């Protein structure tokens, strides 16, 4: 299983970093998507988390309204696109894989570097 | 007509697909409450999983879910503390039917709440409401406590413990189909319509019972309940009567009884929440290997116990399965590696031979009218050990992660010296 994040980079205040997760591994049609990050010297900030289908969208009220989850199951990849970003922003997201169960382990992508400015 | 296993089968399926759906809709409740949109475990261990910085909310939510899953389970305890001791004692007076009739309504119609709880998203105060009316009616602990006083009322004295093995192996069997049914249920597509098979189940249950059920008490007298004397027939149970120094090894007996199903059921909670650790990091199905592995020895250490009995006495037979319950322990709490685990795994299979055995002496010493009040003790007992193997199990585990991971296992073992002992100790003071 892995999990691979290659969106971040140097983007302005403002712009529209996209993230793509292209996982493989696992089935991925039956797994939950998540997104996470954290900041410069901080813990995990949880941001937002899809069902297998793409019905239970939730985020965290910090990010509404300008992050927008997304995935595309025949091609296995889990977006997250950044409207407007903030100085406040600056992090290492990750994507997590879990299967919303107790017992079922959830699988962290390695998380690529966002650094606006 | 036939027979009352089946009852514990579709009453136990009850529990095992009810716990992680209730627990599993504490989180989502919790943490939506909260503004906390992440995975519904609780936090992970190793493996690439993050940095290992502290999740402040996660684990807020956390702990939120254990504190109401404690509220929840000790409400429930007590009514079933201050209902089951007066509605088994009856039951040995009135016939084992409708105090097994009793508690699957009771059962489902706190499955029915659940299902109403979550339909609506309501608040989960109101999962106490539904625990609180299933506890009134008698908790699944009434329901073990009739259907083992009904076993007891259809067998010799030579012929309890095979009998009281064989429905402890349908308990076994149920626990291992509900837990490996939800291990594709509750994960694939589930969390709602899985608690209908709750609900479905308990009116199964109830249907049974009711209907298709026969009777024991060879012969049922009248007696009115709310009477004092179902809690006086405890008290006439322990202290007072069995003259013939018969009193101590009750109470030797329930304590390591008590000891016994604590660490049982502590140990199951450790392995589930262990499997997935740094060293091992197992995968989904490897997990649900490991589950059924678990509950396979309740259906193989029957043929056991069966088998040993044509040589050894009914006391060795568990001191051989305290054994194997030692050397399972000691060699999973040292399970660096996956083999390990599964040897682990192995080793115990004459596991849950000496449960069946401890009971079925429990109910020899007592007199042939009274299997209803010493199981409605016994059910109590296994209650409270419900509680506290949680508690303490699941405080010690996190304690002893950084130091030496496995000693929650380790330190089951060493509890298992006690009840071997006990046994071992009554055993040859018997024979001299
Ligand atoms: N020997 C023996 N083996 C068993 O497997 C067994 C069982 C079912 C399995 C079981 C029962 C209670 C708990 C537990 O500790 N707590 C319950 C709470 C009950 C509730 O909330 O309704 C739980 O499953 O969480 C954990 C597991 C009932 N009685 C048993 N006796």
């Amino acid at each position: 299983v892995q999990l691979v994040e290659s969106g971040g980079g140097l983007v302005q205040p403002g712009g529209s970093l996209r993230l793509s997760c292209a996982a493989s591994g696992f089935t991925f049609s039956r797994y939950w998507m998540y997104w996470v990050r954290q900041a410069p010297g901080k813990g995990p900030e949880w941001l937002s988390h899809m069902n297998p289908s793409g019905s239970d969208i939730k985020y965290t009220d910090s990010v509404k309204g300008r992050f927008t989850i997304s995935r595309d199951n025949a091609k296995n990849t889990l977006y997250l696109q950044m409207n407007s970003l903030k100085p406040d922003d600056t992090a290492v997201y990750y994507c997590v894989a879990d299967r919303r169960a107790l017992g079922s382990p959830e699988y962290w992508g390695q998380g690529t570097q966002v650094t606006v400015s | 007509a036939p027979s009352v296993e089946p009852l514990l089968f579709l009453a136990t399926l009850a529990l095992g697909l009810q716990v992680p759906l209730a627990t599993q809709y504490l989180w989502d409740r919790l943490g939506a409450e909260r503004g906390y949109v992440g995975p519904n475990a609780s936090s992970p261990h190793g493996c690439g999983n993050g940095s290992g910085a502290v999740d402040p909310l996660r684990e807020e939510v956390e702990a939120l879910v254990a504190h109401w899953n404690l509220c929840i389970n000790l409400g429930g305890f007590f009514v079933g503390l201050f209902s089951v001791t007066l509605f088994g004692p009856w039951s040995d007076s009135v016939g084992r039917r409708p105090v097994l009739v009793l508690p699957a309504v009771g059962m489902a119609v706190q499955a029915a709440v659940y299902l109403l709880v979550m339909y609506l998203r309501l608040h989960v105060a109101y999962l106490l409401l539904g625990r609180i009316i299933s506890g009134l009616l008698g908790d699944y602990n009434l329901i073990l406590a009739g259907c083992f006083a009904s076993v007891a009322d259809s067998s010799n004295q030579r012929t309890r413990t095979f009998r009281v093995a064989i429905l402890e192996a349908c308990l076994g069997v149920a626990g291992m189909v509900a837990s490996v049914g939800g291990g594709q249920w509750r994960k694939a597509e589930g969390y709602i319509n899985p608690f209908w098979l709750v609900l479905a189940a308990s009116l199964a249950a109830a249907l049974y019972a009711a209907l298709c059920l026969q009777e024991t008490v060879k012969q049922r007298r009248a007696a009115k309940l709310l009477t004092l004397q179902h809690y006086k027939a405890v008290y006439k149970l322990y202290t007072a009567p069995e003259d013939l120094s018969s009193r101590r090894k009750l109470a030797l007996y329930s304590l390591a009884f008590f000891l016994l199903v604590t660490v049982h059921f502590g140990t199951k909670d450790l392995y589930v929440l262990y499997e997935l650790g740094s060293p091992l990091c197992w995968a989904s199905d490897l997990i649900g290997y490991g589950s059924a592995a678990s509950y396979l020895a309740y259906l193989s250490s029957l043929g056991g116990l069966r088998l040993l009995q044509l040589c050894l006495e009914d006391t060795w037979v568990a001191e051989i399965g305290l054994i194997s319950n030692i050397a399972g322990l000691v060699v999973i709490s040292l399970a660096t590696t996956t083999p390990l685990m599964f040897t682990g795994y192995g080793i115990m299979f004459l596991s849950m031979a000496a449960t069946p055995v401890i009971r079925a002496k429990l109910s020899k010493l007592v007199s042939e009218t009274e299997q209803g009040a010493l199981f409605a003790s016994v059910a109590c007992v296994e209650g409270l050990c419900s509680l506290v193997a949680t508690g303490v199990f699941n405080s010690l585990y996190p304690s002893t992660l950084h130091f030496m991971r496995g000693f929650p296992f380790l330190f089951g073992a060493i509890l298992l010296l006690i009840p071997a002992a006990i046994m071992g100790w009554i055993e040859i003071q018997d024979s001299n």
